[PDB]
């Protein structure tokens, strides 16, 4: 993707993380596990929901055909009528298909961006106190227990203390 | 001790297309195209359609005797005519401005039939021998039920001078016709007078039909032809008929009681005993999808027709193996 | 000692919509939709429109005596007719190919009226008693000013054989008519001859009108009807009139001097004494916006009509609380 | 936004910076204040201007209706005419509304990108000589006077010297 | 010792436009708009078009004697008519429903001409003096070759009663006409009978033409007029002609052997002796581009017409100085 | 561009690199030269190819005009016919021109993104063992011979070893 995170420097997703779209995994002496980041996940949910409703809304005022009969000596205007109805259906078909293609691209990139930004939020907290592993992970120089870990998810990780 | 950033994955096989890549597996997706229907013709908000079955719109309005099922039809939501209905004009001929009339019915939900010129009231002309073997009913010769084929009485066709006045509140659909016999002998036999006419007048209408007498091919065994005409009689306006032969007079006309949304749908289907909020010529649609790809001509609260086979939005993210 | 990167903020409350979020406050924005007009009918580049007021296009061209205001109109930018003008055809009847003629006027900016058949030049027919109480002028009976209702002179209607030749450089709009009396007695009274005709010929035109005599409803107290016809006479081509009764002859015709861009606009408004480069049926537009949402039918250098209530582009960035 | 800067790791904008869209704030012993980055600001201005004119230009060749009368027995072709004019207005309305929605998204992201890129331009200069605070700011290890600060805005900040 | 990341550059001057910037030089680009054609009218998949040259479609079908080149034309891919062909209706007149007929030819690739009423078979009428100086052939007076101008034989025009039956498998295009003489004397000279008619009947058709006799302008030195009519005769159906004068009878008619894709193209060009898979009125297109900007009306396997002057996709990246 | 690499912190492209769209240049005691990154280049090629074919495909079901004659008293329906054919050509012209404009923007950004992501792939490997020069380049603290360099292009650069 454009932002380099999803299927980039983070090779793959987590079957183990079930309660959100993005989040953290920790490993320490007490154990390991996953934690969804509720803020960025909820932002994602709202974005994608609004997008869908936006698409559905734009398209609901759109051409609708009606039947018109013509006789054997009104072929020109019958043909005019056929080419006019087909003309608009092609236009709307094109519009729908393209919108979906384009907005799918943007949706996938949006997710990539949210992950990249979450990775950066944490990197900017840890600074020199953790080794950046190159794969989405951060190895701490100090021992970091469950409360230390929560503080990193908090945003309230006291860098100077460590 | 370490902490990692990451993202969801699951067992989803749902795929979406993009501009740069096709068939990208994603964790979540939303189909927005309706591809299924019930295959039936249904009531539209509980209001049953008029299903003409084997009758055409002309056979219905003129009263083709094979179309007695539609002698008094209630209000309809839409009309369903076949592509080539067998019971059209039993007696061969034409229907003037037929397509402009059908277009009028797309805006009509209800007719009330009323008698404007009683059959009994033709005292100087014969009004019960106007019957043809081309229009049979229960084995006997008959004719279009809403019009009267007047012929000479005791070898005389005195000039007809009749007039109906639209006193009732509605607009009125009045229908009449002219007979085009095969030859001069048939003309004299039926109407005596060699040369004839029918003049019809309203506030706007001012016509004068003359029969064209020519040799024709038989159709349902008839050399003659009937040309049918119509007009809408505005309320409080009167229609004047003058004729000395060949006149196909109106007995019944249709009050237009309900305007609004309707359509004439072409379909070989019959009634399905269902209800629906959206109907197509090949079946009804029950869905909250923004789009469908079933058929362009719909009636009701419908999704938007597109010609696609597939429209699927990504909601989730790229799913990893 | 530190240095920070940052971005602008201000007191702007301007909002723009996006696909993923609505009502995002931004520092700067540009409205691109024009929503206001002046509510007036205006000159278009200093060229005043033809405002027919209570006259219809037919009442104007035929010379309905209540339409003397338009007896000689200058060049116009556009034409403004009402939805249901009262002064149409004072004497009831029809106007053949009326809508095809109106369509011709959308490409016409100026007429010069000229006399093709002088009223005085009818020496074998009476040309001053062709007047009706249905077409009154200053209390007296009158008639369409551009045509002549010829009636019998000393109980004779000799066959008329007249011909005008388009010597002048322009195309010429010629108009004429036929009278459809109520009955045979009225026919004989006005024209003597029981059965009549009017034949009209040009290089392309070859018609033969016959009066249809029928009982009709009164409209403005008239049982008769007038059917009006027209043609464009090409330069250096001649029109041939032959008739033995019922003929409504042309006195005046219209030279087509200016072609170009024009339109027939439907509006109940009147003249506003303004100028503008863009006009709609509900008012004029003065703006450099790419779009507007006032009305679809415009004339001039106009923005593009869309049906939106709001179109606002972000220029600045997301404004922070 | 996609690039994580605007209303991201930079919480909010500056009422104080009036002479540009993006720029710097400095704080040292001599005092503090704002300075617009003229290059990236001017790039932004040109981009957005071109965009607007591009939009206005695309839309100026577009459907325009004209009046056509029809009589009582030309209802089919009248209806054809109504459905044809309305058909195109819906198409153009949809085009206009969508273009604006889409291009607004891109415009906001464009600004986010310019800020992110400016932040990176400075980060790449300072390197190890300043602490990256995590909020758009850089705290220097050396004392950095007004001329030092200007050199950072210059692009000509002599890293080795410090 | 160092390592650097970087990207391609080259000597490309190709430019592409974007929303925010114009004329961005890129390393690679792909033009997708075809701007060139060969300037010729070509065969379409080896099937040569019917190039009427100076003949109009009417002059071809009726058999204008100046249009002998098209006396028996093979199957065509498309038809090419000029804007104002000189050889139309040598004898002035009209062609009823002409445009509806042309529309029929857009779906027709081949006619086979056949004789339905032999010229020799007119034994009670004169069928070889129906010739005009307005329709000359090799200096002598002639006439439309596919129809017969019947005139009186030994000062008698007995009522004509003829009938052709479509036994052959195809649909048949039958053509006929009526003569509108200048005056009553010309009428009596040619046909004796003062008042005449032509009645034509099929299963669907039931007409009765009467000549309108009026003074007209000369066109190619003729005061008379010919009105031509047509119909499609379904297989196994018969057409009935009855007339007592003024009848322009059919000798030859056209079997419709091939339906399908065709068009009538307007162009002043002539045959170019080329082949192509896509043809326009100004030349043929040989390209695999998705779009072209040459002309809207194409026939064949064509790119899509757009009105652009330039459509170029970026493939490569921004090229640096 | 949006991602800051192309004509950003990497000033310009390389005439010298002929065998790919993105790649590496190295300089050491043994010498110097260019090496295309085949993975990211091939990804770019596939993306752009699919895009083109996607564009060509969307547009191939589209309005096509046919000739219809009308006589002197069918001007209204003739005009209807002209305005209908022109109406659709404008719509398709607009669609084509816009699609190209929009997709060109995205194509240029795509390339910018691939370069930015390649730069990051290498940065994340080198970590503290190289100075980030600020211009696309990385100066090593250790001597780095041709096999060391290849290992950086490999992705298999043993950070701990150095
Ligand atoms: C079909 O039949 C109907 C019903 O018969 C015809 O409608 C009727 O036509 C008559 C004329 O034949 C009209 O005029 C008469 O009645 C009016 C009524 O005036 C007012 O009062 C009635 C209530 O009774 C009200 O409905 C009306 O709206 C109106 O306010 C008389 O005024 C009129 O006599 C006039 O008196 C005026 C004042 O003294 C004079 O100025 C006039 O010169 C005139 O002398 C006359 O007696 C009816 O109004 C009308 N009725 C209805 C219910 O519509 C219809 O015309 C017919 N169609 C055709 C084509 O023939
Ligand atoms: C309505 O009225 C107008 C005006 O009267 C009619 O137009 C005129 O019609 C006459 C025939 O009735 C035409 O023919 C005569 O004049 C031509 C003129 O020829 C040249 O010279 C004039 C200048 O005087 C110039 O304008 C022309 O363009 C042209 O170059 C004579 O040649 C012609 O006589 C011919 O001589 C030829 C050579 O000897 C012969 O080959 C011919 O066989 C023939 O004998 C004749 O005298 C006028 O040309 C024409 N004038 C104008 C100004 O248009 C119009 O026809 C009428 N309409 C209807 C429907 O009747
Ligand atoms: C133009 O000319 C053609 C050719 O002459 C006309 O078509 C023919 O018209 C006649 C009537 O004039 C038709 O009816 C006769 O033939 C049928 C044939 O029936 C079957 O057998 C033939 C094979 O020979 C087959 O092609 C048919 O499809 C069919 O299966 C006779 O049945 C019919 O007599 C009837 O017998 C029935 C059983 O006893 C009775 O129920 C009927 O009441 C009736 O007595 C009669 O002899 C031909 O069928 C028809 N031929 C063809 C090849 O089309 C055409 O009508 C004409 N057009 C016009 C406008 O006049
Ligand atoms: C996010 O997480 C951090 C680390 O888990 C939170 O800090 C901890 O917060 C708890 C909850 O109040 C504190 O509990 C308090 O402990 C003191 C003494 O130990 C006791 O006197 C109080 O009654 C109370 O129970 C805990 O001390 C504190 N510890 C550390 C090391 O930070 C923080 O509150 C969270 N912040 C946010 C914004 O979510
Ligand atoms: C951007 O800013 C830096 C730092 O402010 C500029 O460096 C300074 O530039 C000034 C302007 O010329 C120099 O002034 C010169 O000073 C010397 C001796 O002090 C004097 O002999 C000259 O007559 C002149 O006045 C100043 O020395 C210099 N100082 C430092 C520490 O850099 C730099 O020029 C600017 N560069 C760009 C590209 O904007
Ligand atoms: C990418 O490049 C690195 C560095 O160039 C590769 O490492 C080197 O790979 C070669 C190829 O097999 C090794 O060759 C072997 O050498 C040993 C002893 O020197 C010999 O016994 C074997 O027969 C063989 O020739 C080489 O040792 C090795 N050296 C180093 C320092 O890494 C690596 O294989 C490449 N990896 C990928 C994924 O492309
Ligand atoms: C993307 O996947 C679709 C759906 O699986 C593929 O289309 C199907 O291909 C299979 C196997 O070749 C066929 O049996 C089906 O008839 C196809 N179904 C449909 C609806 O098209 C498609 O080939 C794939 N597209 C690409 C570009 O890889
Ligand atoms: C976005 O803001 C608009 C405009 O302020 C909101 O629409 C208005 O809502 C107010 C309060 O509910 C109403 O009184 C007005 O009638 C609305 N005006 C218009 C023009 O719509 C809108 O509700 C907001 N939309 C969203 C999605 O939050
Ligand atoms: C982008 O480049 C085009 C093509 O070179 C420029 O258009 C040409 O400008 C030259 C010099 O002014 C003229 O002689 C040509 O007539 C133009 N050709 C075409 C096809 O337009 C254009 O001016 C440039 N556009 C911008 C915005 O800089
Ligand atoms: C996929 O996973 C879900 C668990 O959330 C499970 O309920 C479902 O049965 C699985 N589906 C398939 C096809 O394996
Ligand atoms: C439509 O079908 C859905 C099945 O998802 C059902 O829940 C709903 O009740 C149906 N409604 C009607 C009116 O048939
Ligand atoms: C917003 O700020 C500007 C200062 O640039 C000021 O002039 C203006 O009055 C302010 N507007 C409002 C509504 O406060
Ligand atoms: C249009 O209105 C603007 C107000 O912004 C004014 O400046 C301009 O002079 C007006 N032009 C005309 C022709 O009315
Ligand atoms: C550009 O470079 C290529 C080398 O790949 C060369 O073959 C070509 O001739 C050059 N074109 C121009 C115009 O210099
Ligand atoms: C079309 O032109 C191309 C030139 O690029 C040529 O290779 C091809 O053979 C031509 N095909 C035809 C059918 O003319």
């Amino acid at each position: 993707g454009l932002f380099g995170a999803i299927a980039g420097f983070i090779e793959g997703g987590w079957q183990g993380m079930v309660d959100g779209w993005y989040g953290y995994h920790h490993s320490n002496e007490q154990g390991s596990g996953y934690a969804a980041d509720k803020e960025s996940t909820q932002k994602a949910i709202d974005g994608v929901t609004n997008k869908v409703n936006s698409i559905i809304d734009k398209m609901n005022t759109q051409f609708e055909a009606v039947g018109r009969e013509f006789n054997n000596l009104e072929r020109r205007i019958e043909n005019l009528n056929k080419k006019m109805e087909d003309g608009f259906l092609d236009v709307w078909t094109y519009n729908a298909e393209l919108l979906v293609l384009m907005e799918n691209e943007r949706t996938l990139d949006f997710h990539d961006s949210n992950v990249k930004n979450l990775y950066d939020k944490v990197r900017l907290q840890l600074r020199d106190n953790a080794k950046e592993l190159g794969n989405g992970c951060f190895e701490f120089y100090h021992k970091c227990d469950n409360e230390c870990m929560e503080s990193v998810r908090n945003g309230t990780y006291d860098y100077p203390q460590y | 001790d370490q902490i990692c950033i990451g993202y969801h994955a699951n067992n989803s096989t749902e795929q979406v297309d993009t501009i740069m890549e096709k068939n990208v597996t994603v964790t979540h997706a939303q189909d927005i195209l309706e591809k299924t229907h019930n295959g039936k013709l249904c009531d539209l908000d509980g209001v049953k359609p008029l299903i003409l079955r084997d009758c055409s719109v002309a056979g219905w309005l003129l009263g083709n005797p094979m179309c007695d099922e539609f002698i008094n039809v209630p209000e309809w939501s839409y009309i369903v005519e076949k592509a080539n209905p067998v019971n059209d004009l039993c007696y061969p001929g034409d229907f003037n401005d037929y397509e402009e009339l059908k277009h009028l019915l797309s805006r009509i939900n209800h007719f009330e039939k009323i008698q404007i010129i009683p059959k009994s009231s033709w005292s100087s002309h014969e009004a019960s021998l106007g019957v043809s073997s081309a229009c049979p009913y229960q084995g006997k010769s008959s004719f279009f039920r809403n019009v009267v084929w007047l012929i000479k009485k005791n070898s005389t066709y005195p000039t007809i001078k009749r007039s109906y006045n639209n006193t009732n509140q509605e607009d009125l659909l009045v229908l009449w016709g002219i007979h085009h016999p095969n030859d001069a002998a048939e003309q004299t036999k039926l109407y005596r007078n060699p040369t004839t006419y029918i003049s019809v007048g309203t506030s706007t209408l001012n016509q004068r039909l003359v029969p064209r007498i020519a040799t024709r091919s038989k159709v349902n065994g008839q050399n003659g032809r009937m040309e049918f005409f119509w007009t809408i009689l505005k309320p409080n306006d009167a229609i004047n008929f003058e004729s000395n032969g060949n006149f196909i007079a109106p007995e019944y006309a249709y009050k237009i009681v309900k305007k609004g949304d309707s359509t004439i749908m072409k379909s070989e289907l019959e009634y399905g005993n269902c209800n629906t909020k959206c109907q197509t010529p090949m079946g009804a649609i029950n869905s909250s999808m923004p789009f469908h790809n079933i058929h362009p001509l719909t009636i009701g609260e419908c999704p938007k027709y597109v010609k696609s086979n597939r429209l699927v939005l990504a909601t989730g993210l790229r799913n990893s193996p």
